[PDB]
Order: C-alpha cells, then structure tokens, then sequence
RNA sequence: AUGUCUAGAGUCUGAUAGAGGAAGUUAGAAUUUCUGGUGUAAGGGUGGAAUCUGUUGAUAUCAGAAAGAAUACCGGAGGCGAAGGCGAACUUCUGGGUCAAGACUGACGCUGAGUCACGAAAGCGUAGGGAGCAAACAGGAUUAGAUACCCUGGUAGUCUACGCUGUAAACGAUGCACACUUGGUGUUAACUAAAAGUUAGUACCGAAGCUAACGUGUUAAGUGUGCCGCCUGGGGAGUAUG
C-alpha cells in the first residue's frame, strides 16, 4: 500500500557534509522506490541538548510517498549513513480537511 | 480561550517557535487549566512537544 | 433484540405513562395490541387510541384517562401468561379479577376477549393480563 | 487488510449484482477473507490476544450466518460451502 | 460490616495454610 | 535548571525571593519530597480519591455556609 | 532450529533429545575435493603418553577443510551452494562456490539460505555472511570469526550460536565484547564475519545415556576420592572421605578459584576488563 | 410447513476519537559501578543513637566510559478494551466502537449447562540479564524479651524469550439483553463556522418511586420480561475422603 510519508532529518554543521549526506539519503529513497520526493530546508539551528557530541546542526524535511513493506528495510539502511544524527518518519498529518 | 482554536492552525513540531509559548521556562508542559486550551488540542500539543523534544527542537531541561 | 413481549412492552409503557400522569402514550402497533386497546376502550379504561406515522412506521397513540383529581383510571395492569410460564384456563376456572371490579383479558379461539365475554360465550384460552 | 478493490470484487462475484453487499453469500465470503488473513497474522504474532478475540468473534458470526442460510436456502448453502472450501 | 467475620475467616485461612506448610516435604 | 541572575545593583533579598518563587512555580521541592520513597500505584490512586472527596465536601460545606448566612 | 524429543520406550530414552536438522540442505555427502579421512585422536602426543585424559574412541569422521581466512578472495562474489553437517565442530558449514570456479567452506551464519551471494573485502555491503576488516564494520553490529593477526585467519569466536559485540573504536584498535564477556582490543585491520553463528540449539541437548557420550569420543571420568593416595592427592577413601585437603588437581594444583593465567603475559595491554564469574 | 415487510440486527460507503494489542527500532533525565583531576575528616542515619562507609583519599565537585530498569511535565470529578489491563517517540501488522437516509440482506436475534480462549501480582521449568529496590538471612538499636515496627547491608525475585500455574477486596461487593419512566451542574467525541441543540459516552447532586436502613435514583438498587450462575442458621468446613 502506497503511503504518503513525511520525515525529518538532522545533519552535522558543515555544508559539504550536509549536502553529501542529503544526497545519499535522496538516492536511498529512490532505490527503495520513493515517488514524489519533495524537500524543505528548515535551517541551521543550535541544538539545545547535544547529540553525538555536536551542538549545532541543519534540519531537513522530506515529504515522499512509498509503500509500507519497505519502511522496515529503508530504516535498516538509514543507520549506515555516518552523518545522519537523528530523524523520524511519520504518516501524514491529521489535516482538518 | 484555546489559542489553537482561535488561530485555526493546528499543533505541529515544525512550528516550534510557536510551540515555545506553551512550555514553561525549562521544558515542562503547561496544564490545560492554566493555558486554557481545548482538550483535543492539548493532546495533540503534548504529542508534538514530545516529537520536538525527540528532535532537540525543544529542551528536556534547559542547561 | 429479544423483545419477548409485544404484549408486556405495551403493558409496561402504558403503566409507566399512566402513573407518572402523562396525557398520551405512544406504542408499537400490532393486531393484538389493537385488540387489547380496543377492549380497554370499551371498558372505559382509556379515552381513545389513534393510528399514526413516523418514518414510515405505524404507531398507536393512546389517550390516557384520569379522573378530575388526576387519579388514574388504571390502578394496576399486569401480565399473567408469559413466555417462560404460559397460563391457560378453562371457561369455568376463569378467575374473576378483584370480584369483578377489574377485568381479565384472554386470547381465545374467537379472538381476544374479556373474561365476562369468555364466560358468556362458554369459551376459554390463554390468560393475557389482568387490569383493575 | 482487505482492500476496497477485493471487497467490491467479492461483492460482484457473489451477489446478484453490483449493489448486493448485504446478501448472505457476500457476508460469508467477506468474513472468510478476514478469517484467512487473520489466521495468517496470528500465526506470526502468537502472543497477540486481542486479535485472536476478534478472530473468534468473526468465526462465531460466520457460523451463525451459515446456520441461518442452511436452514433457509439449503442448496445455495451446499453450493456456497463447496465453493468456499468450508468443510462440513 | 463489623469485620469480626472477616477476621474469623483470616485466622482460619492462616491455620489451614500452616497445616499445609507443615505437611509439605513430608512423605 | 532554575536560575536567578543577580544584577549588579540588584539586592540579594529580592534576588532570592525571585528564586524561591520560581522554584515554587516549578514545584521542584514538592517533586523531590514526592520521590523520596516509593508508593504503590494503589495508594496514589486512593489518596487522590480521598483528596477529591475532601475537596468536594469542603466546597459543599462552603456554599452551604454562604447560603445559610 | 529445533529439539526433537523421544518417548520413553526404554529407561535410557526418557531424557534423550537431539537436534532437528530441518535448517540443513540434507541428503548431503561432503565435497570429495575438500575432505580427507583422519584418525581419532584420544589425546596421546608424539611421545606417546597421554597428555589430556579422558578422550577415547568415538565415531569415525572425515575432516572438512574449512576457510576462516577469506582474505585472498576479496571483491570476488560467491554463491552459497549448501548447508552441511560438520562432525568436527559444533556449527554448520556452508559451501561457497566462487565466481572464478573455486569452492570453499565457511562457518554457516544464522539466517543465510541457499542461493545467497556473499562478498568479502573493504567494499562489501554490510550483510550477514560478508567478511570485512573491522575498520569498515559500524559500531553496534554483531560479528563472529574474528581474526587476531593479519593473515592468520579467524582465531577468536567460532562456536555454534556465538557472536561478538563491537563497542568502540580508537586509534589502531577496536573494542569488542567476546562471548566469555570480556572486553578486548583488536587491531583494526583484521577481518571478521558479520552476524551470529547459526545452530544455536546445539547446547540445549540432553545427551541421554553413557553410550552417546562414548560416541562423542569421551572416555569415563574417575573422581579423585575414588583413588588411592598414590594415585591422586584426594585418595584415601576409607569410607567416603572428601579428600581431607583443600581441593586440588591430580597434580597438586589448587582448583577452587585459583587463577592460572600468567601474571605478566604479553597481551595484558589489550584486555580492558576480564570476564565475570 | 411454505411465503411477505424493515422498524431489530448485520454487510457495503463516508466521516471520526482513542495509554486497544503484537512485533521491530530509538531517545533523554536520574541512579549505581569503574577510570582520571581538585580537595580534607568526616560521611551516613534517627524520636534519640549505633551498626555501616572514610586517612588504602570518603562524602562533596569536574570530565569520560559502561550496564540495567522505569518513562516526570502532559496527566484529570480523562480516553480505549469483555475483563485483567493499557501513558517517552516512530514505523509495520492488527482488533473493536461511534455517528448518517445511504444504499443492500430481510428476523439472519437474546441468553447460554458442558467446552474453549483470555486472565493483575506472587510462584514453577529452561536459557539469559541483574542498575535500583527487596522476602529469607546477617548486624546495630527500642524492649523484660523483639524470630517485628526503625537503621545499615543483603540472596531469590522484580526484567527478557519460551513453556506451565488459573488464584485476588479479579468490586460498582450490583450477570447479560431489550422496551419505558421529571430535572439540575460539569465533561469527552461527533454533527453544526461557532454558539445553541441533538446523539453516543463519562462524573456530581437530586423529584417521584424503591429500600430493613445506609442509600439508590435515565450509567436504578424504579416499572416488565428472556436466559444463565448462585443462596436456604452458626461452628465443624471449604475440612475429611474420592
Ligand atoms: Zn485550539
């Protein structure tokens, strides 16, 4: 079942590593069959509790579509990216409609 | 007196600077009876605050 | 659903409405309910009853009767026969309810009839209810 | 899950027409599909007990419908059990 | 309730359990 | 982590009055006195039961006194 | 995996259980070009004395040439051909067929199946069965068959059902929690295999009778209090003594708690925190 | 015995609330232990003390590492589930409920002896794990005595996977279902833009009625019935025996 997922990712501070990490994330979704990938940069904020020794990082929102069964596997692969500090994947909002 | 009902926008962790007003000055959630919000909005607001705290958008305790 | 009484449901509704002192009560509709309310009407226990409509379903609206002092005409109305306990009686062994002050209602070969009519026509059957 | 497409598909197969959801054959077929994928789910998640209760309620509903159908329309009942595989 | 009856039941239960504990491990 | 920055010209007295007030408004001391030692969930629930009953009786009491007067 | 139990039709079968070999590509004979017949050992050495006691004549078995050192086959994918029973060790052995035509045996991990493709080297994906230097394996994975010196092969954990936990990495070394439970430093350039070793019911077995213990090549064990004082420090059992002496080995070495590791060994630098009792 | 109907009950459609369940991942606070600095004679504990801990460097304080268990604030005159019960975050799998002209089937229902499934905590078997807490147990106190209350320690257990046990003041001390019978004050969800009302819940007070009384009172313990379970003075006794 194709499901409209929406996810948030945190990357470490410097720009080149941010961009590279985001690139393998994007190719990762494409390999796992994601469709309608759209991003939205949130900025570069100072974290208010340190994560993996870092104190400052850049936030990304990705709103894609993808079938259910590959979430398991996709997740199992997102642990390999060195520069992805934290993230969460959510089903769509409870929109007022 | 539910601010989310008044503004017509619904709680969301991405909108974290707005979330910061329903938090005490070091992270604790405010009660309904104080902030005067509706029950459904309060439940969604608590869930979103927890999500943000998981993303370090919001603090567990200020340091 | 286990209604278990097209008879006792109307009897209970009529009893409740009567003691709280309503003006009318609004019952489900069936041939036996019509027959019973007809007998009530001849016996002067209820004023009248009408046939109605709601959402395509037929109802019976009954006009409760009271004295001028709001004392109900019906004092006690209660079933005798019952799905777990069916009570039949010959036309000789018919009980006279409250020395005749009340009336007994039965279901017999010739229809739903009062006890006096059953005695006068020498027929007996199931004892539906007693009213006084 | 039984998706809307197979739901309507089974309705179309088993009912007299496209709008005949409420007939007994459609009822039994849909409940049988639910039972099958639930026994699959509960084969894996053996410590799931709410789901087992739901499955048992479904089985009871199917037995009730089967008795009513067999009493009322007998030959349709035998055709139905033979087609659906429900042993007797 | 007065609770005396509950106390009676309690002491009865204790004595019965003590009997069973005593006769455990015996054979 | 409750803080009260003391200004250069600000007085110590009101400084720790502010500290005391915002401590009480974080309820740190009550939380610590609550977590001193364990309580059965049963007895938490029962004490809340009884506290609410006391509050209701006291309110009914207060309104009775108000109308009695 | 699984355990198969027996009905008690004899007084010996009452507590006999064996493994069930369902997770094994059965009906199998070993690859003729990799197995050689061999004696049974029984613990005697070149001089002919008994150096280890209580080892005797079990079932005759062939030797299967295993390969714990996959280094000279980096970057070359191979196919899993079969999963076979090995009498010389607890774990099962997988037969890999390499793309260049060479076939080899490896320890069969937990959860691989026939037809899988396996790869070794720095570039290999992180997948159960692949062999990579400890550099490349991410912290938090479970590996097995750890190499101790580059070019030596897997000399660490190898037995059925075991795995090691990677904890941290630093300088030239990686901290690894071994199955005994100690935390040891490993040189980062050695290779390891990803994932646990299959066949984890091997030690849940109840042997059942003295005969099977004899099949496994284990002669009977004679206690020390059944001896005479000429035979063993504990002897002298005129009516069931308990040794009359603090417990010792047959050669006078204490046995209840005595620590026999050398006090100034060379590898002491690489042991962080020893195992626990 | 054979038909007919739709208002009961279901299926389909749409909307919607929810700590419902199972599996797989992740998080921080706090505590304990270990290592490395600063630093000195107490720490800890009680009604009052002592045991204990500490000059082998305590407690306190800073930094780092590791493990386990539990999820403050939200959080309550809440929510869900048949009950037990379920509260950090996410995904996957999955159960149930509620509303409506919004069509379909046409009584397909209620209850249910045996039987089956689930069933807090404690306990048992196998294999792990073990921070904190803590039966048994040890020491120090109180006391005539203290096999306890108090203090310092501390093994099972508490935790995980699988297989058993099937007991609780397992309570609303009130079996389930349906048809009816004035109101007041809050609250949850939905319909309505929202009020305002309705429907389905969930609490307090209360008229009539009922009750031995306490109390109950549209979530009856009121007026009626269907079916099941159970009671017939107390002790002996939930014992003896099977
Ligand atoms: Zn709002």
């Amino acid at each position: 079942m194709i499901k409209r997922y929406e996810a948030c990712f945190l990357f470490k501070s410097e720009e080149i590593e941010y961009k590279g990490s985001l690139e393998e994330v994007k190719k990762s979704l494409e390999f796992f069959g994601a469709t309608d990938v759209v991003s939205n940069f949130i900025g570069e904020r100072a974290l208010e509790y340190p994560i993996k020794k870092q104190a400052r990082g850049r936030y990304e929102i990705i709103e894609f579509s993808m079938e259910g069964n590959n979430l398991k596997e996709f997740e199992s692969r997102l642990k390999l990216i060195r520069n992805l500090l934290r993230y969460m994947i959510l089903v769509k909002i409870v929109r007022k409609i | 007196s539910c601010k989310f009902c008044d503004s017509g926008k619904h709680p969301d962790y991405k909108d974290f600077d707005f979330l910061k007003k329903f938090i005490t000055e070091q992270g604790k959630i405010l009660p309904k009876r104080i902030t005067g919000t509706s029950a459904k909005h309060q439940r969604r607001l608590a869930l979103e605050i927890k999500r943000a705290r998981y993303m370090a958008l919001l603090p567990f305790v200020k340091k | 659903m286990a209604i278990t009484y097209s008879i006792g449901d109307m009897l209970t509704k009529l009893r409740n409405a009567s003691r709280v002192g309503h003006g009318s009560v609004d019952l489900k509709m069936s041939n036996m309910n019509k027959s019973i309310l007809n007998i009530l009407k001849e016996e002067g226990y209820i004023k009248d009853f009408n046939f109605l409509e709601k959402k395509g379903i037929a109802f019976i609206r009954v006009l409760l009767k009271y004295d001028n002092k709001r004392n109900p005409v019906i004092n006690k109305i209660d079933a005798i026969s019952t799905p777990g306990r069916k009570i039949y009686s010959s036309y000789r062994n018919m009980p006279r309810i409250k020395n005749g002050y009340g009336i007994l209602i039965i279901s017999s070969s010739q229809g739903v009839i009062t006890g006096k009519e059953a005695k006068d026509k020498k027929i007996g059957g199931e004892l539906i209810c007693s009213v006084w | 899950m039984i998706d809307k497409k197979q739901k309507q598909k089974i309705v179309s197969e088993f009912g007299k027409n496209e709008s005949d959801t409420g007939s007994v054959g459609v009822q039994i077929a849909l409940i049988t599909g639910r039972i099958k994928y639930l026994t699959e789910h509960l084969k894996i998640n053996k410590k799931d007990h709410s789901s087992k209760r739901g499955l048992l309620k479904l089985v009871g509903q199917r037995r009730s419908l089967l008795r009513y159908y067999q009493k009322k329309d007998l030959e349709a009942y035998r055709m139905l059990i033979s087609k659906l595989g429900l042993r007797k | 309730p007065c609770g005396r009856k509950r106390k009676l039941k309690k002491i009865s239960t204790h004595k019965r359990k003590k009997k069973r504990r005593k006769n455990r491990h015996k054979k | 982590m409750v803080t009260v920055t003391v200004d250069k010209n600000e007085n110590l007295e009101k400084a720790l009055k502010r500290f005391k007030r915002m401590i009480e408004k974080e309820a740190i001391i009550r939380e610590w006195k609550r977590r001193e030692y364990y309580e059965k969930p049963s007895t938490i629930r029962v004490k809340k039961e009884k506290a609410f009953k006391r509050k209701q009786a006291k309110k009914v009491r207060k309104l009775k006194q108000k109308t009695n007067r | 995996m699984g355990i198969k139990t027996y009905k008690p039709k004899t007084s010996s079968l009452r507590y006999k259980t064996t493994l069930s070999f369902d997770d094994l590509s059965k009906g199998n004979d070993p690859l003729k070009s990799l197995t050689k017949g061999k004696k049974f050992k029984s613990g005697r050495d070149s001089s002919g004395r008994i150096s280890i006691r209580r080892r005797g004549g079990g079932h005759k078995r062939k030797y299967r040439l295993i390969d714990f050192n996959r280094r000279d086959k980096f970057s070359i994918p191979a196919r899993v051909a079969s999963i076979e029973y090995d009498p010389n060790r607890s774990a099962n052995i997988a037969l890999l067929v390499y793309k260049d035509g060479e076939k080899r045996y490896i320890i069969s991990p937990k959860g691989i199946k026939v037809g899988d493709v396996l790869e070794s080297g720095p570039n290999a994906p992180i997948k159960i069965g692949n062999a990579l230097p400890l550099e490349n394996i991410p912290i938090g994975r479970t590996v097995h068959n750890i190499e101790l010196n580059v070019g030596k092969g897997g000399q660490l954990i190898r037995s059925a059902g075991g795995y090691a936990m990677i904890l941290a990495s630093d300088g030239n070394y990686v901290t690894v929690k071994l199955s005994s439970g100690e935390m040891r430093l490993i040189f980062k350039k050695c290779i390891a295999t990803i994932g646990e070793i299959g066949n984890e019911d091997y030690a849940n077995i109840s042997i059942g009778k003295a005969g099977k213990s004899r099949w496994l090549g284990r002669r009977p064990k004679v206690r020390g209090v059944a001896m005479n004082p000429v035979d063993h420090p504990h002897g002298g059992g005129e009516g069931k003594t308990s040794g009359g002496r603090h417990p010792v080995s047959p050669w006078g070495q204490p046995t209840k708690g005595y620590k026999t590791r050398k006090k100034k060994r060379y590898s002491d630098k690489f042991i962080i925190k020893r195992r626990n009792k």
